[PDB]
């Protein structure tokens, strides 16, 4: 019962495809093939960048040049010792995107009691939605609002009184992949 | 007039229906090298007689007509109140306790099939 | 314009994903005989042309939609033509696997998105 | 003089008239089907007009269809083309007023109030802004700020209000998509109090 890799493109920059390989006796390096199911270079790819924990191989690290969102990516997993323990799976990488976190969070008012909050990320525009929190010093909770490619939130009422808390995260989704996974969470900023 | 599961596999033995009711479905499959045709129906549908047609290009209702190039099982959804009839496969002796039919029910919002009551033995 | 054509691309996008939406998930149990239905698979899907594809299964589509007893596949089937056509401005190749409706409409959706992506 | 029609991005497209019997008719370049509304009075020279294409929610346009748009009126035997329009449904969107409006939670100094969009079409997605409005005492509609929401958001929380005091909330919608695209009509002003 092979261990499960999971994979995860990082701001499409490169790629960790990792496992936990200590749950089997005798220590084991497991290696990585790889391919590109149905299209162009269509060959079996061996890893050339495993990562290792505790000197042993728990992952692989894809170069930008290795990556093709929209073309089906199969891992293979394979038992050094013997070939008919192997496991693949079938994933679709533009739905494996992490953005890096949203960056250069700005408030603004456009009234004494409006207030607009802008945000920047590292590459992708387009290709992102976005969720913001927000809190004040009053609040039990985050109240939260899904953003589309505007990457801007109006806070049309706001009070003087008292003091507000917004984050914001980043995901590749819905345009150009259907990521499920967030970015993490931006640099607070406070009003 | 929905129909969950398909009649029980009996061991030497294949089953058929003489008769369709409506709500049947019988799949366009084609043969090893062969598909549908392009904007081909996915299915027949009976309502009697057949709402479409299935055709094949190189890569109550009667039983329809055997349409050019075809996969050899052809795939029916059938819908509650359909029979099917069993028969042990040409070399094979049968032995009836109870009829030899499957029948279609309708429980409390879960159909199945019931079970034909015939072994077959060489 | 890349404008328009992106725009037209995320309707497209958005009437696949409905479509996706609407059978894909519990209280359609209507799925696993849904399932059964080959649908032909583009040999190559990297440009609005290769949208042929799309358009000549369409018409088997709409039939798959149909056996839903909930969407509303006449209309969304129709849209769905004539902006495909609108795209795609040839002789269309297909894969020699047949895929599950699943199967087809996230080939469609990535098509959709591997274009999008790269038009801004 | 003037033609000028809307589309409500669903099933809906309302026209205006301005120069016995005349009629809007609307021709899909792409679909086969036509459909035609009586034009009646509105203002001294001012017809109006909706042409039915379905059902309230179905889509019956979309991004890359073109309607040509007539105005007809009769002229003895025949009909007379009174006037002609390339009508590109999504660059001419207006939508519905928002609805269903209805106090979520009202305290002394504050509320969080709710609506819905009606007939708007899937194809916006998040692709949507909106402007409210709150009416006051002391103040008239005209004299009220515009709340901008610029992001879909079908709720506001209202702060610094003043306890036990009679209001009114208004709400429109717009698209982001099209040239001549407007706001929809404020909706219907749900009045509310806050607690003592
Ligand atoms: C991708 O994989 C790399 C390499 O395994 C990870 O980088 C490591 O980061 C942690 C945090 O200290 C440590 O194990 C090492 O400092 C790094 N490994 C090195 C330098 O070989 C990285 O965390 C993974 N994820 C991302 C987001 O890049
Ligand atoms: C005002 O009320 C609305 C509607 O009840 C709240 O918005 C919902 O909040 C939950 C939890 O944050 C979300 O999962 C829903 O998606 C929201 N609904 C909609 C349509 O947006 C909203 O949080 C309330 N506002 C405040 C500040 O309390
Ligand atoms: C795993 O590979 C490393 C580096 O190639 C090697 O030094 C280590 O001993 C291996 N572990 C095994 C096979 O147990
Ligand atoms: C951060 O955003 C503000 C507001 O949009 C902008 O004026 C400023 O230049 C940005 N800072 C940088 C350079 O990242």
């Amino acid at each position: 019962p092979l261990p499960e890799v999971q994979c995860f493109v990082f701001n499409v920059e490169y790629m960790n495809c990792t496992w936990q390989s200590s749950s089997e006796p005798q220590p084991t390096n497991l290696t990585l093939h790889y391919w590109y199911k149905n299209s162009d270079n269509d060959k079996v790819q061996k890893c050339s960048h495993y990562l290792f924990s505790e000197e042993i191989t728990s992952g692989c690290q894809l170069q930008k040049k290795e990556i093709h969102l929209y073309q089906t990516f199969v891992v293979q997993l394979q038992d050094p010792r013997e070939p008919r323990r192997q496991a693949t799976q079938m994933l679709k990488l533009q739905n494996l995107v992490i953005p890096w976190a949203p960056e250069n969070l700005t408030l603004h008012k456009l009234s004494e009691s409006q207030l607009e909050l802008n945000w920047n990320n590292r590459f992708l525009n387009h290709c992102l939605e976005h969720l913001v929190q927000y809190r004040t010093d009053w609040d039990h909770s985050w109240t939260e609002q899904s953003v589309d490619y505007r990457h801007k939130f109006s806070l049309p009422s706001v009070d003087g009184q008292k003091r507000y808390t917004f984050r914001v995260r980043s995901r590749f989704n819905p345009l150009c992949g259907s990521a499920q996974h967030w970015s993490e969470w931006s640099h607070p900023i406070h009003w | 007039e929905l129909c969950d599961d398909d009649p029980p596999e009996i061991p030497h033995a294949t089953f058929k229906a003489m008769a369709y009711k409506e709500g049947t479905m019988l799949n366009c499959e084609c043969k090893r090298g062969f598909r549908r045709i392009k904007s081909g129906s996915l299915y027949m549908l009976c309502t009697s007689s057949w709402d479409n047609q299935c055709q094949c290009t190189s890569s109550h209702c009667r039983e329809p007509p055997p349409w050019e190039n075809e996969a050899t099982e052809r795939i029916y959804h059938f819908v509650v109140g359909q029979m099917v009839y069993y028969q042990c496969v040409q070399g094979y002796r049968a032995l009836h306790r109870g009829p030899a039919e499957s029948v279609c029910k309708m429980t409390h919002g879960k159909t199945r099939w019931t079970q034909p009551q015939l072994i077959c033995t060489g | 314009s890349t404008k328009k054509t992106q725009l037209q691309l995320e309707h497209l996008l958005l009437d696949l994903q409905m479509i996706l939406n609407g059978i894909n998930n519990y209280k359609n149990p209507k799925l696993t005989r849904m399932l059964t239905f080959k649908f032909y698979m583009p040999k190559k899907a990297t440009e609005l042309k290769h949208l042929q594809c799309l358009e000549e299964e369409l018409k088997p589509l709409e039939e798959v939609l149909n056996l839903a007893q909930s969407l509303r596949p006449r209309d969304l089937i129709s849209n769905i033509n004539v902006i495909v056509l609108e795209l795609k401005g040839f002789m269309c190749e297909y894969a020699d696997e047949t895929a599950t409706i699943v199967e087809f409409l996230n080939r469609w959706i990535t098509f959709c998105q591997s274009i999008i992506s790269t038009l801004t | 003089s003037q033609f000028t029609c809307f589309y409500n991005s669903r099933a809906q497209i309302s026209c205006v008239w301005s120069q016995t019997s005349c009629q809007v008719h609307a021709w899909p370049d792409r679909r086969r089907w036509q459909q035609t509304c009586e034009l009646l009075p509105v203002s001294q020279a001012s017809w109006a007009c909706n042409l039915i294409l379905g059902a309230p929610d179905s889509q019956k346009l979309t991004t890359v269809d073109i309607v040509t748009l007539r105005v007809l009126c009769r002229e003895g035997v025949r009909w007379r083309v009174m006037a002609i329009q390339d009508f590109k449904p999504f660059e001419n969107l207006r939508l519905m007023a928002p609805i269903s409006l209805q106090v979520v939670h009202v305290e002394t100094h504050r509320c969080n109030i709710s609506w819905e969009i009606s007939q708007a079409s899937h194809y916006f997605e998040r692709h949507l802004e909106f402007e409210a409005r709150t009416l006051s005492p002391g103040h008239t509609w005209e004299e009220a700020p515009l709340l901008t929401l610029k992001q879909k958001q079908e709720w506001i929380c209202l702060e610094t209000l003043t306890p036990d005091t009679q209001y009114e909330f208004q709400v429109r919608v717009k698209p982001l998509q099209g040239e001549f695209t407007t706001w929809s009509p404020w909706s219907q002003p749900l009045a509310f109090r806050t607690k003592p």
